[PDB]
């Protein structure tokens, strides 16, 4: 039916000096997407 | 007590001593043990005996304490620990409420009742507190700390007033420093703890006191006086004195308008002017406080303002 | 900035010889506090005169320095009596501990050419105070030498006026201390010390502070006679027991209600906080029922957002958390409160006064009533009619009548909530309630003179503000110790809209304080504050402080608060002006800093803290890779963007930085802290 | 049969002002009774 892999954990550093995004927020509450905390595409 | 023998034995007699609060010496050979205690007769020492330099400090509001923390173990509950707080409410209001907790050893007590008037009874201790130090001349050799001290100065409004060693210093040349150490009234272990005089409450603060006599007296037309007269604000001075200033404020106006108390004359209307205002009911709140800066109750009310009547003459 | 009469600065310009006298007024212990009796003092050598008071002189050798700076802290003062008086000496040595916390107020006075005083204050044309506070401490020095002359010095010790802040002024919901029942010696009696008179008639938090656990007997109307729904298989064949239906039967229920008085809290924007149980019981026959009301916050309340029942909100947060359990909507990007129960699909709207709410779930219902607080609101209607029906258990075991629940139980102030449970066996317990809270209306004052108190604000100068004015759980300090235009501006600066981010990117705007999802919310600053009364008003004034780097001053008796912003009128001092000392500092070195360790409840999951790390990269890479955390506080702030902001705001500020001291006459009295200063020194070029 | 119904926990702070009595003792080691920690019916 479903089955998961999982490995590692989400970091939570982020890079003040580049301009603020969305990204930020879908990276830093768990959702689901593909990117890095200053680079996160939500899905 | 359980005296863990591991442990240096410095360590253990210190904790045993904290228990009771007494105090071990060693000087001259002899190793006192003596606690806090009353007693009936001290050495009298004068300021003439003691050498000319005096110094007395005051410590009670760094050592207010109000509450205590009693990690006592209840041989009730299979010899588990209980978190049980001492506090004295008196003390608290008397502190705004502020907590001031004093670490207390409650180890090898375990006997409830013990463990509370202990705490009570160091709170209570914990109250009055200033440190009189001066020195002393080599006659009075054998002072040993936590000695009963029967001081008496004619200057103050001392005669044999009770105080207690807390550091005795013996030099080679014979000069004795001491500080002594003031407590309250009966609150030592041997003293009779019993006190009778506290049933009269104190009373509270209400040293403000609002007008007598705040009406509007509206200004009638046809008379000069004033261009613009809305009106005029009198009442007589709030019956309590010490007051810089009284404070009026319009219901539309951000700021309140302050009169002076220039003169102290009892039953003297003072003035407060209102000008260029609409003619309506108009919300007004006759501000009050004293020098202290403590408010009485404000007037407030709401008068039809009267038209301003015998107006500029035309500009132009 | 204080400004002066414009007569005293052309006074002070044009006089070189300033006959400058200090006028102190000292509080002396006495009963009848009423009656509380002065001692005034000034070091003039002569007797002072200053609106009716005569300042006698001497016995005031000296005074110390007054020192204020941008951190808050108790100042403190000390002043010298000679020791030679008797009076002086007398009241230190035999009265010197009773003087403690007794007011002081030392004024700065300049004495014309003709002895009167210049009115340098514009505010009363009078002279500018210089110290207010309380005594803290005593000590003369009798320093006696053979052959000379001798020596006695009495030293008064005193804090400023921020030694007021010490106090924990917050309602605790004990039944005595709210009621101002004097402090019980044998039986009780009543007293004056209540906040409001007419608290003394409010028992609401009657049932506070007590632990009912006993072993106690329910009669359930249930399981004993009558019809019994039990059809055998044959046809003639019946079930001759009756029982499932009303009628007596014993029950043991081991009940154990612990209500404690714990200090309740203040809310100052959309903030999660728990219950407080203040009162408990179950039905008086039917043990499955059990009615508890829990307090939420004080005074008039916006209304709440969402309760969470054990930790399982009755609001799914996303599309994805509805499928786990039972919801109602969503607050990812609907971001509906909990007004939709009883108006389904309707908008975002927080509870409303006095209205029951119907939370059909599974493993039970529950029904619960939302009681804002309100400086004037009835009693529960629904608790009265039961205690006069005596339907509560407890009433009955302890005999009490309908007096139990009366209508004088009308808690004010507290907004508290009832709520019903219905124990089954899927919901075996009462689970520890929490809910989600708007804050408390605070006021906003307009420039133009207008107030509007209608619903709660996020900014952080109205939020201290409302906090400095309440003498019920802050700071007794009324509204005429402030300058209005000055905090005025101040809120305005920290209302400036932030443009790196946009509105939609938040989704969880109605629970960050958003009370619109489209009009313009892009506060530079947005304090979601739990101001727990518990501690002392002094931590709780300076955590908010902290939130925004502001600074609160008391100098020449107006409360200042201020944040560190630029000005285009600042005021110019040049070199020539000095006393000619000066010390430029570098502290560069030391205050560099590149990262914060951000620990913030973020509101999209249960609120818990995200331990969320802002670095500059460029920072560090000039501070070699080396790691420099200054220590920022993110307790208040739950919008994500709005901390971000002010964490690289903060660490870019740390990078410049040097220290410039020097001093300046008499002619510059009134430099507040924080004040932009225009030094020009054409020699460093400056 | 037997059913319990809890809510909080017992407050363990103690007012020495008041003069000293046994509900003290019931209500700090968890006896069944009804009243607070300066004022406790042990039953």
């Amino acid at each position: 039916t479903t089955q998961y892999l999982t490995l590692g954990e989400r970091q939570k550093n982020v890079d003040v000096s580049m301009q603020a995004s969305s990204g930020e927020l879908s990276y830093l509450r768990g959702d689901k997407g593909i990117g890095n905390a200053n680079s996160f595409v939500p899905r | 007590t359980i005296l863990d023998t591991s442990e240096s034995v410095f360590k253990n007699v210190q904790g045993i001593l904290e228990s009771f609060g007494g105090a071990i010496n060693n000087l001259s050979g002899e190793y006192r043990i003596t606690v806090e205690k009353y007693s009936t007769n001290p050495l009298r020492i004068n300021f003439l005996d003691t050498y000319g330099d005096l110094d007395l400090s005051d410590t009670t509001g760094r050592n207010k304490f109000n509450s205590v923390q009693a990690s006592l173990v209840d041989p009730a509950l299979s010899w588990k620990t209980n978190s049980i707080t001492f506090y004295n409410s008196k003390f608290k209001e008397q502190d705004k409420g502020l907590d001031k907790k004093l670490q207390l050893s409650f180890a090898n007590i375990t006997n409830y009742y013990t463990a509370r008037s202990y705490a009570d009874r160091e709170l209570k201790k914990s109250r009055y507190s200033r440190t009189l130090s001066f020195s002393v001349p080599y006659k009075f050799i054998g002072i040993e700390p936590n000695d009963p001290i029967a001081f008496t100065y004619e200057r103050y409004g001392w005669k044999d007033k009770f105080f207690l060693v807390d550091e005795v210093e013996n030099t080679r040349d014979g000069k004795i420093n001491l500080v002594l150490q003031e407590y309250g009234e009966d609150v030592f272990i041997n003293s009779e703890q019993v006190d009778n005089s506290g049933n009269d409450i104190p009373d509270i603060s209400n040293n403000v006191l609002p007008p007598r006599d705040f009406k509007y007296t509206p200004t009638p037309g046809g008379v000069v006086g004033a261009i613009g007269k809305n009106g005029e604000l009198s009442w007589l001075p709030s019956l309590t004195n010490n007051v810089v200033y009284y404070s009026i404020a319009h219901s539309g106006h951000v700021n309140p308008y302050i009169v002076q108390q220039l003169e102290n004359n009892p039953n003297e209307r003072m003035i407060q002017e209102i000008i260029g205002e609409p003619a309506g009911l108009a919300i007004f709140e006759l501000r009050a406080v004293d020098i202290n800066g403590r408010r009485s109750s404000p007037v407030t009310l709401s008068v039809d303002l009267n038209s301003a009547k015998n107006l500029s003459v035309v500009s132009n | 900035m204080k400004k002066i009469l414009d007569s005293a600065k052309n006074y002070l310009n044009t006089h070189d010889k300033l006959k400058t006298a200090c006028l102190i007024a000292l509080e002396l212990p006495s009963s009848s506090g009423s009656a509380a009796t002065y001692i005034y003092l000034t070091d003039y050598f002569r007797d002072v005169t200053y609106n009716g008071i005569l300042y006698r002189s001497g016995k005031v050798k000296s005074i110390s320095s007054h020192k204020q700076n941008r951190q808050l802290s108790i100042g403190s003062l000390s002043f010298t009596i000679t020791g030679t008086a008797e009076d002086e000496v007398l009241k230190l040595v035999q009265n010197g501990v009773s003087f403690l916390d007794r007011g002081i107020t030392i004024h700065q006075a300049i004495i014309n050419e003709e002895g009167n005083i210049l009115p340098v204050d514009p505010d009363t044309d009078g002279p500018l105070l210089f110290f207010r506070g309380r005594i803290t401490g005593g000590g003369i020095k009798d320093n006696v030498n053979t052959s000379g002359i001798g020596t006695s010095v009495i030293t008064w010790n005193c804090s400023n006026q921020f030694y007021d802040f010490d106090r924990v002024n917050g309602r605790y919901t004990d039944d005595a201390s709210h009621r101002g029942l004097e402090v019980v010696n044998g039986t009780l009696q009543p007293s004056n010390g209540a906040k409001r008179p007419e608290y003394q008639e409010d028992y609401g938090f009657f049932h506070s502070n007590k632990s009912t656990t006993i072993l106690a007997k329910y009669q359930v109307k249930e399981e004993r006679y009558k019809l019994q729904s039990k059809k055998k298989l044959f046809g003639l064949s019946r079930s001759y027991s009756l029982k499932k239906y009303y009628e007596t039967v014993t029950k043991e229920v081991d009940l154990d209600f612990n209500l404690a008085a714990k200090f309740i809290p203040v809310v100052y924007g959309v903030q999660k906080i728990p219950g407080i149980p203040i009162f408990a019981d179950t039905e008086l026959n039917n043990p499955n029922i059990v009615y508890v009301v829990y307090a939420f916050a004080e005074g008039e309340i916006d209304g709440f957002l969402d309760f969470y029942i054990g930790d399982s909100p009755m609001i799914c947060f996303d599309e994805t958390d509805s499928d786990t359990r039972t919801c109602f909507g969503r607050k990812k990007i609907v971001g509906d409160t909990m007004h939709r129960l009883a108006a389904g699909t309707s908008t975002s709207q927080p509870s409303v006064h006095g209205q029951e709410y119907k939370y059909n779930d599974g493993n039970g219902d529950i029904r619960i009533w939302t009681f804002h607080g309100k400086p004037d609101q009835t009693a529960a209607q629904v608790l009265v009619d039961i205690a006069k029906k005596k339907g509560f258990y407890l009433q009955n075991q302890n005999g009490n009548g309908p007096e139990y629940w009366d209508s004088r139980y009308k808690l004010l102030d507290t907004a508290y909530a009832i709520v019903r449970f219905t124990i089954n066996e899927n919901r075996t317990e009462i689970p520890e309630i929490s809910a989600e809270v708007q804050g408390k209306k605070v006021k906003v004052y307009n420039s133009d003179g207008t107030i509007k108190a209608d619903k709660t604000s996020l900014n952080g100068i109205w939020q201290l503000m409302d906090y400095l004015t309440s003498d019920r759980y802050g700071a007794d300090i009324t509204l005429d110790q402030f300058p209005l235009q000055k905090v005025i501006s101040e809120a305005k600066i920290l209302d400036i809209i932030d443009e790196s981010y946009q509105t939609s990117w938040q989704p969880y705007w109605r629970y960050v304080g958003w009370n619109d999802p489209l009009s313009e919310n892009r506060q530079i600053v947005q304090l979601n504050t739990i101001l727990d009364t518990s501690e002392s008003v002094f931590k709780n004034v300076q955590g908010i402080l902290e939130s925004f780097g502001g600074a609160i001053n008391n100098l020449s008796g107006e409360y200042r608060i201020t944040v560190e912003k630029y000005s285009t009128n600042p005021l110019r001092i040049n070199f020539l002006d000095t006393y000619g000392d000066l010390d430029l500092s570098d502290t560069t070195g030391r205050n560099k800093f590149n990262s914060v360790q951000a620990s913030l409840v973020d509101p999209a999951l249960s609120w818990k803290t995200n331990s969320i790390t802002f670095y500059n990269s460029k920072f560090k890479e000039q501070d070699k890779g080396l790691d420099k955390k200054l220590q920022l506080s993110f307790a208040n702030i739950t919008n994500y963007y709005t901390a971000r902001s002010y964490a690289d705001r903060e660490l870019k500020k740390s990078r410049y930085s040097r220290t410039l001291s020097f001093s300046v006459p008499y002619k510059f009295i009134g430099i507040e802290p924080n004040d932009p200063i225009a030094f020009t020194y054409e020699r460093y070029g400056w």
